[PDB]
C-alpha cells in the first residue's frame, strides 16, 4: 500500500526508483506545501512496486504518488 | 455676564486686514483644489474602470451609509501626499466620523480604485490612527472593507512591527471586548491580510457576487498545492454565508449590504457616557470668517490671540485666568456649542511664569472635568544665562506632566507654529489629544530654518576650531544650504498631514464648527478623572 | 511525574546532528563578534576621546552602577545596524534589566561616542520601547543621560508625531504618577530636548563640572540676543544644584553620581506585584546547547518543536493539552525555573484544529493566571478551497481574539519563521508580548520570497492579459528577479533587530536563561485579570 | 426601516389556519375556565365561612391593595393541580406582580379557604418562588399573612431541607439587606413557622381582633405546661402593637390594614435601576390572535417561527443575524412595547451551525445589555454516527455556557415542545430565566413518548439478548406500554405548572403584553456585566 501525497503540495524530490526495496520508512517520495518539505517515508517495510510523481508532478491531496505491492 | 466680553480690536475694512485675509483664503483655496483631487482616488482612469464592475464608490458609499444630511469629519485626506513614488490617494483609505442610526461612528474604507486598495505603509498608519481616535472617543466602528492586501514591495514597513498591519486585529478585538462594536461591510476582494477585518468583528456583511474572503487568494492558493479554483468559489459570498459562518448578512449589492449595517447600528441599545454641564448653545459676537484676516501674513508679525478666541468661543464671553501674569500664555474659560471648555493660547515667548500659570489652569479644569483646548502659535522658551539659571527648565517640566497627566478630553489646533519644546507643552501630537489639527498658515518643526542651520553649522566649525582650522563662509555657507531648505519643506501643513502627525489641515474659519463636532463625539466616552505625578517643585 | 517527561529521540553523536548544531553554532558566533563591535561606540576614535574629558564610559557606567556581578539583559543591541548611513552603534543608547539595590530596573544612557549621542530616529524608538518594558513590567527607570540633542538632520522623524521624541516625557510622567519612580543621573551635555529628561524626574543627580540641562545650550543663546557665556555658566552642575532646583544631587564624578543613584533606589519601599504559585526550580534533563544541533540547518525541513521545550522547561517535564488534536499546533504546561508558564509551539502549517486547540488553551491559561509563551515556527495557514470553505478563515480568527486579549504576562521567541497570519495567531510584535526574541536561524517576512514575487508577478500578467496580451519570460523574469532577493534581504534578524521588531537575536542555548530573567522581572508587576472580545463561532 | 418588516405568508382566511385556530382556541378555553374553578380557593363551601368572619377574601384583598386599575400578573396557579390528595387551589397561596403606589410589587396572599392556608409543600415551593421573581428583579415585597401552619401531615416535605420553609425567612432577611423593602400584613392567624414572616420584616401590620401573631396558639400553649388562655390575649392584635412591638401599624380591619401598606410603599424613596434605550412602543402588524391559526395543530407538523415572531415584536420590524446559517436556530434584534430585545427562536433540529449561531449571538446581545428572549420549540440535538463526530457534542455545550452565563434579563416561552438538551440549551427552567412561560399546546419531557418506551425497552432485550434469551413480543409490549402514557402525562402544562417548572400557562395570543410587563418590571434591577466561563472550542 501506500501513503500517497499526505497531504496537497509540489514534489521536488522521488528517491526510491521504480522498483527498488524499501527499508523501514525510506522517504519514498517528498512534497512540499507552503515553503516547508513533506517527505512522506513508508510505515511498513517492503518493496515499492510503482511510482507515479516525477518531481515537479504538483498533484492533490489523495492523488496516487507510490505504491507498495 | 457683559463683563465676560471680548471687545474686538480688529478693524475688518481695514486694508492690513484684507492684506493678511487675501493670503489667507489664498491658502485655504489651495487646500480646497487639492482636497478636490484627492477625491479622484485612483483617477477617473481606474475609477470608472470601478464603477464598471457595478461597485459603488468608496466616498459615495459613505455618503449612503451616513444618516441623511449628517455631517461628516474626514480625517487625514493629504494622506500620503507625495509621500510615496506614486500618488495615492488619501492613502488609499478614507476615514472620518459621522451620524449613522443617530450614533456618531468612526467609519473605515477602502479605495480600490487606490494602488489596488492594498495597504500602503502609511495607509496602516491612517487605518490605525482611526482606531485610537475610535478607542479614546469611545466610537462604535464600521469597516467598509474592499482591500486587495498589503503593498508587497513595501512589506517592511507594513506587516512586522508593533504598530504595523496586525494591530488593526489587535486593536479590533480590545474594542470588542471594551464594548465598543465592530461592524464589517464587504464589498470587494479581501485577500489574506484584510481576510481579518470581517473574521474579527462583532457583525459582518457580504455583497454577493462581489465580495470574497479568503486567507490565500486564487494567486497564492494556485502557488501551493497547485489547484486552481475561482474566486467565488474559494472564498464568495455564499460560500462565507451558507456554508463556513466567517459572514452574517447576505447582501444584494452595496445598496444593500450598506443598508443592512445601518441596521446594525440601530440595535446597539448605544448610550454616551460623557457628561458635562453643557448649556444654551449661543454663536460668537463676530463672523468666523473675519479670522482670515486677524492672523497676520507675515509669520513672525505679533497678534492678540484674545482676536482668535472671540470668534470661537459662545457670545464671546471668556474669564481669563491670571489675567495679569506670564502674558505670554493666555488662559481662560468659555463654552463652545453649549460644552464648556479650558483655553490654554500662545501669545508668544513662553517664560517660566507662563508654564506656572498655565499648569495651575490645567489643575482647576482637571478638577472640575472641563475639556482641554489648546491653540499653538509657540516659537520656542525664552532662553539666556539667567533665564535658565531660574529654573525656566523645571518650571517648563511642571506644564508638561500636567498636560501629558490631564484625563480630560483634550484638543490641539495648530493655529502659528509648534517650535521646539513648544509643541510638547501645548499639548502635541505625542500627548494624545484626542483629535490634532493644522490650519494652513501654521508651521512646525523642531526650531526654525536657518535656526538648526545655525548651530549644526557652528558646531562644524568649533570641531574644525580646535582642530587647527577654521571653517571658510565657503563650506560653512554649503553647510547651511540645504538645511535652510530642508526645514522650510518639512515644516509645511501638507507634508505633515501627508504622514499624519496631524488628523488633518483645516479651515481656519471652521474650526469653531469642527471643535463643537469633535467635543460632542468625544463625550460618547467618560470624562476620567485626572491623576498627577509628581512635580518638580 | 515520571510521565509527564520527554523522551529525546535526539543522537547528540549522530552525523545529521552535529551538521545542524555546526551552521547553527556558526550563526552564533557571527552575532557573538558583531556583538562585540557594536560594544565599541563611536570607536576607538572618539571613543578614547572620551575617557579624556574624565568621563566613565557608557556600558562601564551601568556596570558599574548594577549589583556585585547581577546581569544584565540589554535590548536590542543590533539597534539601527546597517540603518542610518553611517554607523551609530547600539543607536547612540544602551538599555537593559538589571538588579540595583535588589530590584530589577530599566536602565537607559547614552553613548556620547555614538555620533554625540544624539537621537536618531531609531534612538528614540528604542528609548522609548524600553520605557514600554519599564510600564508594562512596573521596573523603575534609570536614565544616565549623557546626550546633545536629537539628530537635527533627520528630525522630521524625531520630533512630531506621537511616538516620536517628547514621547518620552509623556511616558516619564504617567509612570511617576502610576508609582513607577523615575530617576535621573546627568553626566554630560544636556541641551533643549533631552533637557527634560532630567527635569521630568522624581530624582535627578549631576556631575560637577561636566553635567548640563539647559534648555538652549551657547550655540542657541548666542544665535538668541546675541549674549555669550560658558557652558558651565549657563546651566552647570552648581547652577542647578544651588539656585534653580533642576537637579537633587550633587554629585563628584561618574563614580560618585552612580554611587547616589544606587542610594535612591534604596529607600524606594519597593515590593514586587506579581504572584504566581512558583515552585523550587529543577534544571533541564537535558544539555540546553544539545538545541544547535535540534534545529534543522535545511531551512523548510520539518523537526519536533517538543524537543526545543524538552530542553527548557524544568526536569523536562511537559504536560500537553489536546495532545493528538491539530498537531500543527504544540500545547501544554509545565514551568521553568519554578514559574508556572503555558506553552504553544508551532509544529507546522495551522489548520483550523490547531486555531480551536490554541484559543481553547489559552482560556485556560488566561484563568489560572500562567504566564503565555509562544513558540513561532509558523509558516502560514493551510490554503485551499475546502480548507476556506471550512471557516479556516473564522477559526484562526478565534485565535487571536485570545492573544489579542489575554492579560498575563506573554512572551515571544522566533525559533523558526514568522510569516503571514502565522505571526499574528503567535503573539507578534504587535500583542504587546512584555519581551519578543529572535533566534539567528529565525526569518520573518510578509510571506515567503518566491511566493511574493509570485503573486505580485501574476497579477502583472493578468492585468496584462484582459489586455489582449500576455507576460513573455523576459518582463516576467524581471519583475520577480528584485523582490527575490528583497525578501532574502529583509528577512534575517540583523535586519529585524536593527529596526526594533524585536527586543534581540538571542543564543538558542540561553534562551531558558533569559526567560526565566525575563518572566522574574514581570512580576514586578501584577498579573491582570483578563477579558475576551466577542469569539466569532 | 421598512425592509426589517415581516411580510407575513399566513392567510387568515384559509381553511388550514382556521383548523388549527379551532383546537388552539379551545385549549385556551379549556384553561380559562380551569383558572376560574381555581378562583374558588376553598370552595364556596369554606370560602363564604371565612367571609362570616369579616374577613375579605385573598383575591379581594389583592385588587384592593392595587393601584387603581393596575394589571396584575399571576404566578402559577395551576399550583398544587391534581397533585396532593384533595384539591388546594393555587397551592392556598396566590401571588404576583402588580402596581402598588406607583411601584411593580411583588404580593403574596395565603388563602385562608384553602386547606386551612397551611403550607403544603408546594406552598413553600410557590412563596419561595415568588421571592427570587422579588430578589432576581429587585421588587419590593408585601406580605398578606393569613395562615394556619406548615400542612403537618407532609412536614418531612416542608421543613428540614435548604429550600424548604425556613428559607422564607432566610430569603426575607437577605432582602432586607439589599435594601428591597420587606412588608408584612396580618389579617388572620400566623401560628409558629409563618410567625417570623412578620417578625421578620421591615414594617408589620395587624387587623385587631382578627390578626395573631404567636410562636405556639393556644393548642400548643395548652399542651405546654397546661395553661389555658385565647389567641387574642396570647398574640392578639392589642398585645404586639401596644405591647411587644412585634407590630408596628395597628389597623381596623381587612381594607384599612390595605391602605396602611399602600402608605409604607409610598414612602419608599424608591427608585428603578435598570436601563436600557427604549424608545417609543410600536405595536406589530399582525393581530396578536392571529396567532392561534399560525400554530400548526399537528404537534409534529414544521411551521415557520419567524411568523410568531412578527406577532410579537414592535411594528413587526426583526433584524435576523446569521440570516441563512443553521437555519434551525432563528436569532435576531428588534424592540418590544420599546424595550429592545435579542430573540433566538427555534426553527427544527439543531445542529452544531445553530448552536454556535446561538453562541455568538448571546455574546453580541450580553455585550450590548440588552435582554434574552427564547422561544423554545426543540425536538433536540441532530444524532447521527458523522454529526457526533463533528462535535455536535461540544458546540452544543458552546450555546449553553452563553445561556449559563449571560447576566442580562432573560425571558423563556414554551411554544412547541422542551425536550432533551434543547430544553438546557435554549435556557430551560434550570437557567434562572427572570420568568419562563408555557403556552397550551407546549409539551415539556426528557424526551418523546416512544422515544423513552424505544430505548428503556431496548436495553431490556439485549440484556436478556446476551443472556441467551430474546424479548417476546408479549414482554416487550408490556415493558413499552405504561411508559407510553407516563410521558404523554408528564407531558402536559397542566402537569408542569402544577409543580412550578414554569411560573404558569399563559395565552399563545397574550405572550406580547406578558412580556411587556416582565420586562418592565425586571428594570427594577440593574442589568449586570456578564463574565463567560471557558468555551470548549
Ligand atoms: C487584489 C487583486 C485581486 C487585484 O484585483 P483587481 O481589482 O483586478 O486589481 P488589479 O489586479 O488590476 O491590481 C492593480 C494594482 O494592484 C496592485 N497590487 C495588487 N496587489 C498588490 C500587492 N499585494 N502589493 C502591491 N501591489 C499590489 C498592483 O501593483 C496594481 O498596480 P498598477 O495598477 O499600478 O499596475 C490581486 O492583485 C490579488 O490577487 N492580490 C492578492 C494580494 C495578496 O496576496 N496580498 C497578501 C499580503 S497581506
Ligand atoms: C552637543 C555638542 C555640545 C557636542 O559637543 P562635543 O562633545 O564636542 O561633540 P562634537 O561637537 O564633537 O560633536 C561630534 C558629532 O556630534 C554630532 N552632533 C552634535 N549635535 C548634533 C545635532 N543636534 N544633530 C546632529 N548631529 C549632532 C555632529 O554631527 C558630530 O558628528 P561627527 O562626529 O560624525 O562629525 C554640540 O554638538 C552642541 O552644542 N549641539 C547642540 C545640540 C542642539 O542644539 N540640539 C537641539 C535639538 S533638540
Ligand atoms: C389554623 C387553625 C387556627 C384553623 O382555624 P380555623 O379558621 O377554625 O380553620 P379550621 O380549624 O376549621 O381548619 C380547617 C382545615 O384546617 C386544616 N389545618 C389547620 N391546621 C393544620 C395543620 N397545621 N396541618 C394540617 N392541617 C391543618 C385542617 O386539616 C382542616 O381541614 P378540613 O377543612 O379538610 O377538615 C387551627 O387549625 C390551628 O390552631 N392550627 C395550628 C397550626 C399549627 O400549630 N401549626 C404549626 C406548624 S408550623
Ligand atoms: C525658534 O526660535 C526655536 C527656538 C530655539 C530655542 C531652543 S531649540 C528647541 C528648544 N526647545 C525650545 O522651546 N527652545 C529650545
Ligand atoms: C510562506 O509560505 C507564506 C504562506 C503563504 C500563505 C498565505 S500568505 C499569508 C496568509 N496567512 C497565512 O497564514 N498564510 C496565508
Amino acid at each position: 500500500g501506500g501513503l500517497s501525497a499526505p497531504m496537497n503540495g509540489s514534489i521536488v524530490r522521488v528517491l526510491v526508483e521504480p522498483g527498488q526495496t524499501v527499508e523501514a520508512g525510506a522517504t519514498l517520495v517528498v512534497l512540499e506545501a507552503m515553503k516547508m518539505e513533506h517527505s512522506i517515508r513508508a510505515p511498513h517495510a517492503g518493496v515499492v512496486k510503482a511510482l507515479y510523481c516525477s518531481e515537479g508532478e504538483l498533484v492533490e491531496e489523495g492523488t496516487p504518488l507510490v505504491e507498495l505491492d | 455676564s457683559h463683563m465676560a466680553i471680548l471687545h474686538t480690536q480688529i478693524n475688518p475694512r481695514s486694508a492690513e486686514f484684507a492684506a493678511n485675509a487675501a493670503t489667507m483664503l489664498e491658502q485655504v483655496n489651495a487646500l480646497r483644489t487639492l482636497l478636490g483631487r484627492i477625491h479622484e482616488g485612483g483617477g477617473s482612469a481606474a475609477q470608472a474602470r470601478h464603477s464598471a464592475r457595478g461597485k459603488l464608490l468608496v466616498r459615495e458609499r459613505i455618503n449612503r451609509l451616513l444618516d441623511p444630511g449628517s455631517p461628516f469629519l474626514e480625517l487625514s485626506a493629504l494622506a500620503a501626499h507625495e509621500v510615496y513614488g506614486e500618488e495615492v490617494a488619501a492613502a488609499g483609505i478614507v476615514a472620518g466620523i459621522g451620524r449613522v442610526e443617530g450614533v456618531e461612528c468612526m467609519i473605515v474604507g477602502n479605495d480600490a480604485t487606490v494602488k489596488g486598495g492594498t495597504y500602503y505603509p502609511l495607509t496602516v498608519k491612517k487605518h490605525l490612527r482611526a482606531q485610537a481616535i475610535a478607542l479614546e472617543n469611545r466610537l462604535p466602528c464600521i469597516y467598509l472593507v474592499d482591500s486587495g492586501g498589503a503593498n508587497l514591495p513595501r512589506q517592511d514597513e507594513v506587516f512586522p512591527d508593533r504598530e504595523h498591519f496586525g494591530r488593526i486585529f489587535f486593536n479590533q478585538a480590545n474594542m470588542s471586548a471594551r464594548g465598543i462594536p465592530q461592524i464589517a461591510v464587504v464589498m470587494g476582494s479581501c485577500t489574506a491580510g484584510g481576510a481579518y477585518v470581517p473574521a474579527m468583528s462583532d457583525e459582518t456583511v457580504m455583497v454577493r457576487e462581489q465580495a470574497t474572503i479568503f486567507l490565500a487568494g486564487p494567486p497564492l492558493v494556485k502557488a501551493a498545492t497547485g489547484e486552481v479554483v475561482s474566486a467565488e468559489e474559494l472564498g464568495g459570498a455564499d460560500v462565507h454565508c451558507k456554508v463556513s459562518g466567517v459572514a452574517d448578512h447576505y447582501a444584494e449589492d452595496d445598496d444593500h449590504a450598506l443598508a443592512i449595517a445601518r441596521r446594525c447600528v440601530a440595535n446597539l441599545n448605544w448610550r454616551k457616557q460623557g457628561q458635562l454641564q453643557c448649556r444654551a448653545p449661543r454663536a460668537p459676537l463676530y463672523p468666523a470668517e473675519e479670522l482670515y484676516g486677524v492672523i497676520p501674513a507675515d509669520s513672525k508679525q505679533p497678534y492678540d490671540v484674545r482676536e482668535v478666541i472671540a470668534r470661537l468661543v459662545d457670545g464671546s464671553e471668556f474669564d481669563e485666568f491670571k489675567a495679569l501674569f506670564g502674558t505670554t500664555l493666555v488662559c481662560g474659560f468659555a463654552h463652545l456649542h453649549g460644552y464648556p471648555i479650558a483655553i490654554l493660547a500662545n501669545n508668544g515667548i513662553l517664560f517660566a511664569e507662563a508654564a506656572q500659570k498655565g499648569a495651575h489652569f490645567i489643575e482647576l479644569a482637571c478638577q472640575r472635568g472641563i475639556p482641554l483646548l489648546f491653540l499653538q502659535n509657540i516659537t520656542g522658551f525664552m532662553v539666556g544665562q539667567k533665564y535658565e539659571a531660574g529654573g525656566i527648565a523645571k518650571h517648563g517640566a511642571k506644564l508638561v506632566t500636567a498636560v501629558a497627566c490631564a484625563r480630560v478630553p483634550k484638543f490641539t489646533v495648530l493655529i502659528g507654529g509648534s517650535f521646539g519644546a513648544g509643541n510638547y507643552g501645548m499639548c502635541g501630537r505625542a500627548y494624545d489629544p484626542r483629535f490634532l489639527w493644522m490650519w494652513p498658515n501654521a508651521r512646525i518643526g523642531v526650531m526654525g530654518g536657518e535656526q538648526a542651520a545655525g548651530v549644526l553649522a557652528q558646531v562644524k566649525r568649533e570641531q574644525a576650531e580646535r582642530a587647527g582650522q577654521q571653517l571658510g563662509v565657503e563650506e560653512e555657507a554649503k553647510i547651511k544650504a540645504p538645511i535652510l531648505e530642508q526645514y522650510e519643506h518639512q515644516g509645511h501643513p501638507y507634508y505633515s498631514s501627508a504622514r499624519l502627525w496631524d488628523d488633518g489641515v483645516i479651515d481656519p474659519a471652521q474650526t469653531r464648527e469642527v471643535l463643537a463636532l469633535a467635543l460632542s463625539a468625544a463625550l460618547n466616552a467618560p470624562i476620567e478623572p485626572t491623576a498627577f505625578g509628581v512635580f518638580r517643585m
